[PDB]
């Protein structure tokens, strides 16, 4: 009918899909055990019996991470297929992740991609998670989207990944394993979505009244986000938009293909009562700086693209008053050559709870993609960070001895600086 | 001895978390009517009733 | 006698079509089953006129259903009037639309022209008294925009004598629901000048304007949308079923309507439109009628003709009322505004009566009307795309389908004689 | 047949417009659900005069209720008769005018006056013959002062022809209820004079003596106090409404009593006003009348003609009445009081008889005239106003809504004009 | 449909508040929780099912006044995000609570009330509450104006302040703080109310029979003043005066704002069943020199403007007898520049009583409000006051080490000079 894959690496991407697919099993209502007490073709399998199978494969280094699934209550639902581990991970470093280790497996998980797009009859578009910072990430994820690239050429390539903070690091050499993957990225990826973890800290602390969170309430504000993004092919809607309509849109340029996430309303289960929760309402805290899954300021830049998707009863008349509303704001700045500016999706299908959720039971909630030049405010720091460390040489000699040829480094530098004037060049009004 | 107990948190918490959906707003507003308009079911009624109270009455 | 077949683009053309057939079903009085249930003989007089019998009494109507993926297809087929279509009446493609003219024009185009061709001669050829075609299309969209075109120019070469009348949802001046749309309209318009004989334009922005100005609605859907462009378009078809003092067919219509071969586009407009408490209230005669169909706030579109000048105009009315009474309306609305019409056409306006009105009205108009307000609308959508011109770059997502820059100022040179064209023909 | 629009302005005017419906809907006798209920075939003659009749067997009064704040159309919604009036008619902004004549002119009066006129021509042209407007207004500066003024010019603007009859509550000298009126009353004084025709002045404080001496009311209450205005207006188009053995319409009226364009202002008078409890012993005969229109008591305009001199006179009466009585009485009453008339003109007093009298009453009465006692208020005013302008306190409001202050003095000039011509004609 | 914000600064701004809301609650029938056992859009939101939220927000530098709410039995009606507290306060230093505190917080708090007047549709009108010998009250309101007045222009901002007393006082820094904040709304308020302490007492002393006042009955009768001021907005009535025609009718020309006030009857509950009060009686009452709440002579004070406004059984044939008796008085001498001086508001509403209330059951009662010369002898005192202080330098280097610029002084006292002397121009004949 038409048909999704999603693949997981690097730890982040495998919590992460362990909040999406505890997310959709509710939203559907498909138990962990895969019977039941719909719309499953558009990322389940219909096996015969009852029983269901989601269209994923799990593909990390070390056994520990998979391992939780394994023995966890998710057991009886994924396939002994899609639990692909290894033997020995690739321990924060890009180069051995991607030639030492990376081919020794990448063999083994493109088969099994293989094997399940057999089954795909309208495979139009492809997910994946990653994390910038981390080796196996972003070495193996750069390796499988290359590979992945010529196996089917023509055919979306979706990637969600995690941003390094802009004052929180938890790798070291983590610069190093983030612009070697950017450079890899910018050449295959039809469009990468940018989230960072301080803001979704900061988000956290705020909106919702969690003195003290932990990664599985970022993962489930993510599945949320996922969920809204995917609920346009899943569900009957006033407007539905395709993946390729998002392709289309949200990237309106060559390269360009990094726009951030918004999701709107993220409120407690205590406060909504006392307010309002109007679409006009939920729009407005969209723009809103402080609800940015991204820590830079909009101020710092302009506006090229948005696309926002709205998952409840909103009636088509309000959100055109909604959308002219917005621009009247001086606050938010629009490039002249975008007059459009707007992307609209109505969806009917509510937003989805979990049992001990950190989240009010909404009865509307609007998810939105905005692609801007203050992403250019992250480059510039993840580019001083690279070149501070290299000048003095940190850590080249653990690189080269994995596979890395020197000259490599100084190739990726200047991509990341060809990103950065292409983004500048795009901001000038012309 | 001293009698002294209330448990307004759970009161307030419980609650909170179930009754939490707002705004109903129910579109339920037809158009079909305006285009065959009722004028002529508000006249069938006061002809009805002008004709009860002046004949019958 | 004559017949008219009906042809459906992808999302905005087949939910205005169901609603469409609903309406039609309501007038004829076509139970949900597809069986006639009505109470006058005079409805199976020219029943022919859009439907086919079938052997056992249950009409099927000429209408054809074409998208590029099946997500609406779905929608329709499981709405309440899903049942009346014809089961092999449905073609749809196998990838996603992408909303991207060029990709929809050439790379599925081609694809699906060939079968869709094929199923539209069942009905083309089975119709001994044929005339008309009516299209169903968004400018803004993907698989109306491109291939409804492509539609167009096939039938146009296999059938130059039939009459190829479309209708046309325009993307809105503040805010449209796509960001390409400029592209997307400017490409279109090009073909539906040479091709299409009869364009009608109807616009989302005007039609809340209308529901909040005199419907009063509070949250208008898209089915009241819907119901306002299914009013009008089919009271245009009304003559050609119906008996009248005074007819006015399609090709009556375009021959009064059209001057010359370019200027041809037309607006749109319905009467009597009041709301849930004020109708009560209203004294519904002609000169209400004529009130309203003239009223700067009754037009589907988002135009004013105060800012121009009119060309030739018509009105078509249904109920039984006086024909002396018409005349004169129209005859004084003519003397009373002569500086909004031209003195180089005496006798602007044109009127036409049909003896039986919609049902719960007991008297109803529909309004067509040409003019020079058109080129504000092209005004919009050349200044939007003159900003996209630096945007050529952004072209490259239309040259990697296939497409050529060049076309683009080809489309815009065409705009811009349009454009010229409707400020001479001011003067 | 010959009809009149009405148009009500701010919170003056639609209390007194809702006590003169319900005035006027007793005189014809329609239900307050729009239904007719009357007895008399002679309500039908010209029962199209102040009604538009809608399908059904139901009448809506011409009526225009204007305001910028929704809390006077929210109180006459909720009164007795508010179903009787066209929910459309209804046209109010969202925003207390502040009562700046500067503020309710150009700032917020220029954009609802757009909307209002539209509305005003929707009935202006949906009657068969117009013959003039009826405005209700006061000159408290926010909306029935500054807008009424502005709504009078862009009609009189439209119709030259149409008599543009206003009735204006002058500020109340001694007590009333903001400092910034004499302003607004130059002002307002300074667009009337010029535009309109006729001009009607009521005093609050002589409606109060009126009630305490004649009326004996223990606490004179608003409605009544309406009431009594409410009576003077339907007995001045009560001759338009019903037969009678002397007509006398508007322009008779204005054309009589009005010797020059600037001197017509009116001073009006009611009878027989009677007590509650003494209306049985009273013997009403034509004397009687006169004596109580001619008693500078009954007069509702606090200016003792006693201390000035009379121009014009006009007379009007209702019911059954013989012709030699009227004609006796006011020669008479012309002959002995030759010290309160000009020399120049013979016969100062005219005359008319209606046939039907109002509800309740046997016979009644309606005195309206010209004298110089005017010259009182003007100079009461100017003076008040001559203080402010001199200290230029309050000014700094009108100053931001963009009025210079060389207005001021344009319009003292021509109140002190209006003086002048008053002072030279009294000899 | 018309729709007033109110904003409460400081120890003594909320105190005010908490009786104010407790009064609105009562008079419009709503429980403590916001469920009902209307004109409720003018000061409440309706936030589904069947709560109520306030048009209010509550800021102050220190969490104890703010604290006392979310403890009080009214914390269920208000909205928690409503409810700002600060860390430390200004110590009653206006340098300290105008720069090197009030910044902090100061975004924060014009966030929050922008946010609410986006579902304040028909909205024109503040309400702000100061205490002026505090330094946080005269601080944080002059840079609270100063940010209102640029953000949306031409809007009525009115403000309900107390003003020190003549002798009683509770701050030795009390009049530097009144003269930097008198300079500050002489030019950002529209038009400000105030009354003094020292008159409330009096009042509450002789007239009501009450031995020892608290704060809370104070209180209570401020709360009166403004149900009174904001009672045309809610209800029907025989003349309604909105919130422009206070701000046309009340001023001659731009810094003359500054009004008084007067409430009548202020007889006690027991006191009251003896007389029947009729319109002339309560309206000789409001001209006493003792009824007014500001301790100023009335003989000094030449009026030229009124505003009477009525509520309860009230005809407008007793009023016009009234105020026409009013004004043969010679004693009460009005401006030759001021001849009508009178507006009036007559509301079918009767005032309101509270349990545990200070305030007699009234059929009818009036309340006062205007503008007298009397307020140039307060000035005089305050200047006085200043002179004494400054001139041996007695608490300079307080507010100059807190940011501020020690030649502020100067311009702040020819800032009222000034003012003296416009009061002198203006009440003297020509
Ligand atoms: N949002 C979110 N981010 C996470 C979560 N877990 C880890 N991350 C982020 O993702 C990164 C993971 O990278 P690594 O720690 O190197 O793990 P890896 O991807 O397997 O890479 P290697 O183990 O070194 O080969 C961390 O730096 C975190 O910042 C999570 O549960 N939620
Ligand atoms: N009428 C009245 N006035 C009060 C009340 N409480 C405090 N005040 C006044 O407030 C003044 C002192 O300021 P505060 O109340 O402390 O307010 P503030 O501006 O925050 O002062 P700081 O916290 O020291 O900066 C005193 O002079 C009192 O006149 C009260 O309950 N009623
Ligand atoms: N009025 C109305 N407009 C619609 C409806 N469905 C879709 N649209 C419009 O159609 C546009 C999408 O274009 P598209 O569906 O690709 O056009 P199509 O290929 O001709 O059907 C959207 O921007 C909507 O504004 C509807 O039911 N009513
Ligand atoms: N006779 C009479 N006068 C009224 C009534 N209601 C209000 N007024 C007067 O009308 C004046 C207010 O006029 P208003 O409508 O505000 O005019 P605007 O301020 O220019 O818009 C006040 O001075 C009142 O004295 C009423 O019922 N009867
Ligand atoms: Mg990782
Ligand atoms: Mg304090």
């Amino acid at each position: 009918m038409r048909e999704v894959i999603s693949i997981h690496v690097g730890q982040a991407g495998v919590q992460i899909g362990n909040g999406c697919w505890e997310l959709y099993c509710l939203e559907h209502g498909i138990q962990p055990d895969g019977q039941l007490p719909d719309a499953f073709n558009t990322f389940f399998s219909e096996t015969g019996a009852g029983k269901h199978v989601p269209r994923a494969v799990f593909v990390d280094l070390e056994p520990t991470v998979v391992d939780e699934v394994r023995t966890g209550t998710y057991r009886q639902l994924f396939h002994p297929e899609q639990l692909i581990s290894g033997k020995e991970d690739a321990a924060n470093n890009y180069a051995r992740g991607h030639y030492t280790v990376g081919k020794e497996i990448i063999d083994l998980t493109l088969d099994r991609i293989r094997k399940l797009a057999d089954q795909c009859t309208g495979l139009q578009g492809f997910l994946i998670f990653h994390s910038f910072g981390g080796g196996t990430g972003a070495g193996f994820g750069s390796l499988l989207l290359e590979r992945l690239s010529v196996d089917y050429g023509k055919k979306s390539k979706l990637e969600f990944t995690v941003y390094p903070s802009p004052q929180v690091s938890t790798a070291i050499v983590e610069p190093y394993n983030s612009i070697l993957a950017t450079h890899s990225m910018i050449d295959h990826s039809d469009c990468a979505f940018m989230v960072d973890n301080e803001a979704l800290y900061d988000l956290c602390r705020r909106a919702l009244d969690i003195e003290r969170p932990t990664y599985t309430n970022l993962n489930r504000l993510i599945g949320q986000v996922v969920s809204s993004l995917t609920a346009s092919l899943r569900f009957d809607g006033a407007l539905n938009v395709d993946f390729t309509e998002f392709q289309t849109n949200l990237v309106p340029y060559a390269r360009i293909h990094f726009p951030i996430c918004s999701y709107a309303p993220v409120i407690s289960a205590e406060k909504a009562y006392h307010e309002q929760l109007s679409v006009a309402e939920i729009t407005n805290s969209l723009f809103e700086p402080a609800n940015m899954m991204v820590k830079c300021d909009p101020r710092h830049g302009k506006y090229m693209a948005c696309t926002l998707l709205y998952r409840g009863d909103v009636v088509p008349k309000d959100v055109s008053a909604a959308v002219a509303t917005i621009k009247t704001k001086r606050t938010i700045q629009f490039v002249d050559w975008c007059p459009t500016g707007f992307k609209m999706g109505i969806n009917y299908q509510p937003p989805t709870v979990v049992p001990g959720g950190d989240l009010a039971k909404v009865q509307r909630a609007v998810c939105m993609l905005a692609n801007t030049t203050a992403i250019a405010e992250a480059w510039s720091r993840l580019d001083h960070k690279f070149d501070l460390m290299y000048a003095k040489r940190a850590f080249v000699h653990w690189y080269v001895g994995e596979g890395m040829e020197e000259a490599e480094f100084p190739e990726a530098r200047e991509d990341l600086a060809l990103l950065e004037k292409d983004y500048d060049e795009v901001a000038a009004e012309s | 001895q001293k009698t002294k107990t209330g448990q307004l948190a759970k009161e307030k918490h419980e609650a909170k978390v179930r009754n939490m959906v707002h705004g109903v707003s129910t579109p339920v507003v037809s158009e079909i009517k305006d285009c065959l308009t009722y004028r002529t079911l508000n006249e069938a009624l006061d002809r009805a009733v002008r004709t009860r109270e002046l004949q019958v009455e | 006698v004559r017949e008219i077949v009906h042809i459906q683009a992808g999302q905005c053309g087949n939910q205005i079509g169901a609603k469409f057939w609903e309406v039609i079903s309501d007038e004829h009085g076509i139970d949900p089953t597809g069986s006639y249930h009505g109470d006058s003989d005079l409805q199976l007089e020219r029943i022919n006129v859009y439907y086919n019998e079938a052997t056992g009494g249950k009409y099927v109507p000429r209408a054809i259903l074409v998208d590029l993926e099946p997500g609406t297809m779905d929608s329709v087929r499981a709405g309440q009037f899903g049942q009346l279509f014809r089961p092999d009446n449905f073609v749809f493609g196998q990838s996603g639309a992408g909303n991207n003219w060029a990709k929809g024009y050439y790379t599925e185009g081609q694809e699906l022209c060939e079968s869709i061709l094929d199923v539209i001669r069942k009905e083309a050829e089975s119709c001994d008294c044929l005339q008309g075609f009516q299209l169903v299309h968004s400018l803004g969209g993907g698989t109306g925009a491109g291939l409804g075109t492509l539609l167009l120019n096939k039938l146009r070469e296999e059938y130059p004598d039939r009459i190829l009348s479309t209708y046309s949802i325009v993307p809105s001046p503040k805010v449209s629901d796509t960001v390409v749309e400029p592209y997307n309209c400017t490409l279109s318009v090009h073909q539906l000048v040479e091709s299409a004989d009869e364009v009608f334009c109807i616009d989302n922005e005007a039609l809340y304007d209308i529901c909040f100005r005199t419907l009063k609605l509070t949250t208008p859907t898209y089915g009241d949308l819907n119901h306002l462009v299914s009013m009008v378009m089919s009271g245009t078809t009304c003559a050609l079923r119906f008996p009248g003092q005074l007819n006015s067919d399609l090709r009556k219509l375009a021959v009064n309507l059209v001057p010359f071969p370019r200027l041809h586009f037309f607006i749109v407009g319905f009467a009597p439109l009041t709301s849930r408490g004020s109708q009560q209230y209203r004294a519904l005669t002609v000169p209400e009628l004529t009130s309203q169909l003239f009223d700067n706030k009754n037009m589907m579109a988002a135009c004013d003709p105060r800012r121009g000048v009119y060309l030739t105009a018509s009105a078509h009315f249904r109920g039984r009322m006086s024909s002396k009474e018409v005349d004169e309306q129209m005859l004084n609305i003519q003397a009373r505004n002569t500086s909004y019409f031209v003195e180089w056409i005496p006798s602007n306006v044109k009127s036409a009566i049909c003896d039986i009105p919609p049902r719960g009205l007991k008297m109803a108009a529909t309004f067509i009307g040409n003019t020079t307000a058109f080129r504000e609308l092209f005004t919009r959508v050349d200044s939007q795309f003159q900003k996209m011109y630096a945007r050529r770059a952004f072209i490259h997502w239309y040259v990697n389908e296939g497409l050529e820059t060049v076309e683009f100022d080809e489309a815009r040179s065409n705009m811009t004689d349009l454009i010229q064209e409707y400020e001479m023909y001011e003067t």
